[PDB]
RNA sequence: GCCCGUCGCUAGUACCGAUUGAAUGGCUUAGUGAGGCCUCAGGAUCUGGGA
RNA sequence: GGACUUUUACUUUGAAAAAAUUAGAGUGUUCAAAGCAGGCGUAUUGCUCGAAUAUAUUAGCAUGGAAUAAUAGAAUAGGACG
RNA sequence: GGAUAGUGGCCUACCAUGGUUUCAACGGGUAACGGGGAAUAAGGGUUCGAUUCCGGAGAGGGAGCCUGAGAAACGGCUACCACAUCCAAGGAAGGCAGCAGGCGCGCAAAUUACCCAAUCCUAAUUCAGGGAGGUAGUGACAAUAAAUAACGAUACAGGGCGGGUCUUGUAAUUGGAAUGAGUACAAUGUAAAUACCUUAACGAGGAACAAUUGGAGGGCAAGUCUGGUGCCAGCAGCCGCGGUAAUUCCAGCUCCAAUAGCGUAUAUUAAAGUUGUUGCAGUUAAAAAGCUCGUAGUUGAACUUUGGGCCCGGUUGGCCG
């Protein structure tokens, strides 16, 4: 239909952004950038909806134009910037830092983190191959290319990112028994750390996961994001650490906090 | 472009339209609880048939099926929280049996009468409307509140209502002038 | 059959009813107030039981 | 009567981060007006039909006083 | 088994046999053939406004004996001509032939109603005003 | 008692029918063929073989 | 990694799975249709729960079952194991 | 091979004779954009989806193309066809299936208004622009809540157990209470307004702030009241009413149903087990080919590891807590 769509109606918007229907007609169409459109979150909703710092959209532009906000290090003044899972948002005022991490309800949660933690990053490597001059590179879920990794990094593995500079130092591997993070379907949010991987040559390798409540589940490999060792992660998980409380579990504890 | 504003209907309608058995019967309920429309009756039959063929459907599931209890025990909580199902009856075979009048006796226009304080069942409906009685500071002019038996405790009049401690009121003030 | 029968008598009897005027009455109450009166009128003093009861007896 | 408000760490920060239709509600920014939105739209179109100054076409319209 | 094939694989036969046999339902063919639009002088529409050619008076069917006052109307969207009853006591005096009238069915699915032989429409408004509202003298007929 | 058909009146519907009848759309032969595009040339000029 | 695999239907579970709609939980929009809010203190400079669940079912994928209903196998052995 | 961004009969050259089809090809129809979905509530179904979201197609009808990352774009160009405007007659210009508004068509559908405040969008970009979008107006489309009254005293009367003191209340003088519909300082609301929420001042007794719409023979609730008419006029979805006491018409009265709504027409779903897989009917009511063969299709007897043994630990519920 004659080139690029540049609008986003409401109710085309990703559900996990949690926008009320009647506030107009449109969501903010996220821009092009590091994260897939449907798998991301733009700055204007973060600063307006989930975190309620700004009241209207006009204000969010006023905020960013003072170079207040940084993501993964950089000033990043795009009102609709596609900030995505595992990005870090330092905030210059308030000295706040947030890593971008799902709930087990599968939405993007607010999760404050240490100044120390605010300066590394991971990424599911999505591809590895030689390139120009034969210098190998990795590229990962977030949209960056790291030249000269170790030959031991194959694909589907996480990588520590310095993000004051480029390079990696550690690289957790994808094998039986490493901490994982489901980043799709809506086992989205659940956690933990292997059962095994069905090959299925032709497509769509299946990843079996056992949460640390002895509850199984399966999701596709494209959506499993290894994050380290049993009970030993490499970032700060959010509250309740994604173990898929039932509807009755969740409302039994909902009424557990009962007395004021 | 707009997002679609949801709506729904709140009243069903008797299929046989002239069943005089059910038609006198309907009015006895109407002129008892102080209703204006026979569709205030048709209304409160509607939810009932919803609760029933919500509830009736749950007792088909294998006994204590996962969701049958979640919304089972969610349901009977909702109805005692308004006080139509009595506290004996919270295991949901008896919610099939909420004869309609139970729902009407738990109105606001009704209890404002059964607490005394309404000379008639209609002195009730007339004062609820007219800036009169409340629960908190929260005035209520809806004779169909369905007061929830918790906030039934505080149903004294409002502070601005010149029947429960106020200024004289509009036509008294120059009957005296 | 025949389709061209006359048309003189168009409106023949409405024209020629002696058109008694309406006669003034008190003003009746409304949805609650009115259906209240029926609750009373229907159900608190039975009309009659001489056999069974009639809701509009003219000559009886 | 519930509402929502804000107080600023100065009054220069108020006058600079605040929507300007509020500084009108206060007396803190002046009401001074513009021509109704549809009027200036027309001026645009009127102006689109001129290429250049518009000074030097006054030249030749006063130059058919001869012709 | 007296009839229909019962095998688990006879679905096509079952479907085509209903598909075929549904044609004996008159509502089903009337809707599929499309008779509403082809036949049935109204455009299939709910109503159609026409122009009155003559005021007829039609001998009622038996065992009745009256003279039913109706109008021959020429549907203006169609050119079609149709005779239509003008019901109420009077209401012929309002029609004033060559006037503009609005026509409705009889609530009999065509199938002309009563003792009035072969008329399947009634006037609702002459001169675009609300016929009954003239019978009951709520309104006045306009100048023409 | 019931009842059938021709015959006659009024009205309505649809059928058949000279008019090699009319109309509206969808394709389409053959014939003619606009235009832009591609291309062989052209060379008002305007320049360093090019435009 | 190598070598070689009779073909199906059916049923299980599961993944993949847009919102709004629907079913439906929570929440007292003064009630209600709705909405996805809101609820708490120290109401002096904050505290905090949310925004569920269900639903796809024909086809494709994945997986457990081997009853039911098919297909194929050694008869001119041109069979089977070595 | 050419062309394409690239696969490909996409195109060409050469060669071959293939490809689909009763398991419905091919053709025709469509008052046909597809879907998410809507209506109808035993279920199985039946019907609908131009229409807020996704996809597609189009910009009067075709075709062609420039620019460009992206268009066969039309609020771009070019040509033809149709439509059609201005003129000094030489020429020039137009494309609302954008907003509004107009003609036409019809049963059928609103303002030629306000703003970038929100929602988002674009640019060189915090600023400009945005008939996207939002604001009001129009607006019984639908949907929700629900005013048109509420308490007396009395008076004959009933009945509770002579009226006494308990009200059933039917009362044709009464009675002090209450209130928004409206109106309106004000603040709120708003981009600026408007309403709503809140609230001074006003603002209810029958002349009102006065509820309707249908109906009262049957189905079907409510009179064989009165007057009119006299197979006339008219009613009547259907059975039927009127030809001189009309339970049906025209009225007055009284009465019923629903009630800020209610009637009518058209379609549609339920009822309909009258489309029947669930689930029909076929001797005589509609319906077994005159008869047998018979391809497609549908269907199709039975028999192949059953039975016995060891183990593991799961989930309800019991006696205990
Ligand atoms: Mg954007
Ligand atoms: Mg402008
Ligand atoms: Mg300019
Ligand atoms: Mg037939
Ligand atoms: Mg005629
Ligand atoms: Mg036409
Ligand atoms: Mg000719
Ligand atoms: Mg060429
Ligand atoms: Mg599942
Ligand atoms: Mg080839
Ligand atoms: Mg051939
Ligand atoms: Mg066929
Ligand atoms: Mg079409
Ligand atoms: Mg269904
Ligand atoms: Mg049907
Ligand atoms: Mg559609
Ligand atoms: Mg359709
Ligand atoms: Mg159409
Ligand atoms: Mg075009
Ligand atoms: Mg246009
Ligand atoms: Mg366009
Ligand atoms: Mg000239
Ligand atoms: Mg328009
Ligand atoms: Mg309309
Ligand atoms: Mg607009
Ligand atoms: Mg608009
Ligand atoms: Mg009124
Ligand atoms: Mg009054
Ligand atoms: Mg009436
Ligand atoms: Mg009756
Ligand atoms: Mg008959
Ligand atoms: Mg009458
Ligand atoms: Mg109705
Ligand atoms: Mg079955
Ligand atoms: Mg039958
Ligand atoms: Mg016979
Ligand atoms: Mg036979
Ligand atoms: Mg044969
Ligand atoms: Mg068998």
């Amino acid at each position: 239909a004659r080139g690029p769509k540049k609008h986003l109606k409401r109710l085309a918007a990703p559900h996990h952004w949690l926008l009320d229907k009647l506030s107009g007609c449109y969501a903010p169409r996220p821009s092009a950038g590091p994260h897939k459109l449907r798998e991301s979150l733009p700055l204007i909703v973060f600063l307006r909806n989930r975190l309620k710092y700004a009241l209207n959209g006009r204000e969010v532009k006023a905020i960013l134009m003072q170079r207040h906000v940084k993501v993964d290090g950089k000033v990043r003044t795009d009102t609709t910037y596609p900030a995505g899972f595992m990005d870090v948002i330092t905030l210059d005022a308030t000295n706040e830092n947030f890593r971008l991490v799902y709930d087990v309800k599968g939405r993007f949660a607010v999760h404050r983190i240490t100044d120390e933690e605010a300066s590394y990053k991971l990424g599911k490597v999505k591809k590895v191959q030689l390139g120009k001059k034969g210098v190998p590179y990795v590229v990962t879920h977030d949209g960056r290319t790291i030249r000269y990794p170790d030959p031991n990094i194959k694909v589907n593995d996480t990588v520590k990112i310095d993000l004051a500079s480029g390079k990696i130092t550690d690289f957790i591997k994808f094998d039986a028994g490493k901490l994982v993070y489901v980043t799709g379907g809506r086992n989205l949010g659940r956690i933990g750390t292997i059962v095994h991987k069905e090959r299925h040559d032709g497509g769509f390798d299946l990843v079996h996961i056992k949460d640390s409540l002895d509850n199984t589940f399966v999701t596709r490999l494209n959506n499993v994001f290894v994050i380290g060792e049993q009970g030993k992660p490499y970032i700060s998980l959010p509250k309740g650490k994604g173990i898929k409380l039932s509807i009755a579990e969740e409302r039994d504890r909902r009424r557990a906090q009962q007395g004021l | 472009p707009r997002a679609p504003r949801t709506y729904s209907k709140t009243y069903s309608t008797p299929k046989r339209p002239y069943e005089s058995s059910r038609l006198d019967a309907e009015l006895k309920l109407a002129g008892e609880f102080g209703l204006k429309n026979k569709k205030e009756i048709y209304r409160i039959s509607f939810q009932l048939s919803k609760i029933r063929r919500a509830a009736r459907d749950l007792l088909t599931r294998d006994e204590k099926d996962p969701k049958r209890l979640f919304e089972g025990n969610a349901l009977i909580r909702r109805l005692v929280r308004v006080g139509v199902l009595s506290e004996d009856k919270k295991k949901l075979d008896y919610v099939l049996a909420l004869k309609v009048e139970d729902f009407l006796e738990r109105r606001l226009q009704t209890q404002v009468y059964k607490l005394g304080l309404a000379k008639s069942v209609h002195h009730a409906r007339v004062l609820i409307t007219q800036r009169h009685i409340a629960v908190g500071k929260q005035i209520v002019n809806i004779p169909s509140f369905m007061v929830r038996l918790d906030s039934e405790k505080h149903i004294d009049f409002a502070p601005t209502s010149p029947f429960g401690g106020a200024r004289p009121g509009r036509v008294a003030r120059r009957n005296a002038a | 059959a025949k389709v061209h029968g006359s048309l003189a008598r168009a409106g023949k009897v409405k024209s020629q009813t002696p058109k008694v005027e309406k006669t003034e009455k008190p003003k009746k109450p409304k949805g609650r107030a009115y259906k209240r009166l029926l609750y009373t009128r229907r159900f608190v003093n039975v009309t009659l039981v001489n056999g069974k009861r009639r809701m509009n007896p003219g000559p009886s | 009567s519930v509402g929502f408000g804000l107080v600023y760490n100065s009054v220069a920060e108020a006058k600079k981060f605040e929507p300007t239709y509020r500084l009108v509600r206060y007396g803190l920014a002046e009401k001074v007006e513009k021509a109704s939105r549809q009027q200036r739209k027309q001026k645009k179109n009127r102006d689109k039909k001129i290429f250049g100054t518009g000074k030097r076409l006054a030249k030749k319209v006063a130059r058919r006083n001869a012709d | 088994g007296k009839g229909k094939p019962r095998g688990l694989n006879s679905a096509r036969k079952l479907r085509v046999h209903r598909r075929n046999n549904r044609w004996a339902e008159n509502n089903y063919k009337k809707r599929l053939l499309g008779t509403a639009f082809k036949s049935s002088p109204f455009g299939g529409s709910s109503h159609a406004k026409g122009i009155v050619l003559e005021k007829l008076g039609i001998e009622s069917k038996q065992p009745n004996s009256a003279i039913r006052k109706c109008v021959r109307v020429q549907l203006i969207k169609n050119g079609k001509k149709v005779t239509a009853f003008v019901p109420n006591d009077g209401c012929l005096n309002f029609v004033d032939e060559n006037d503009e009238v609005l026509l409705a069915g009889f609530g009999r699915k065509g199938k002309a109603k009563g003792d009035i032989p072969g008329v399947r429409f009634k006037v609702v408004k002459v001169s675009g005003v609300s016929l009954l509202a003239l019978w009951k003298e709520k309104k006045e007929k306009p100048r023409s």
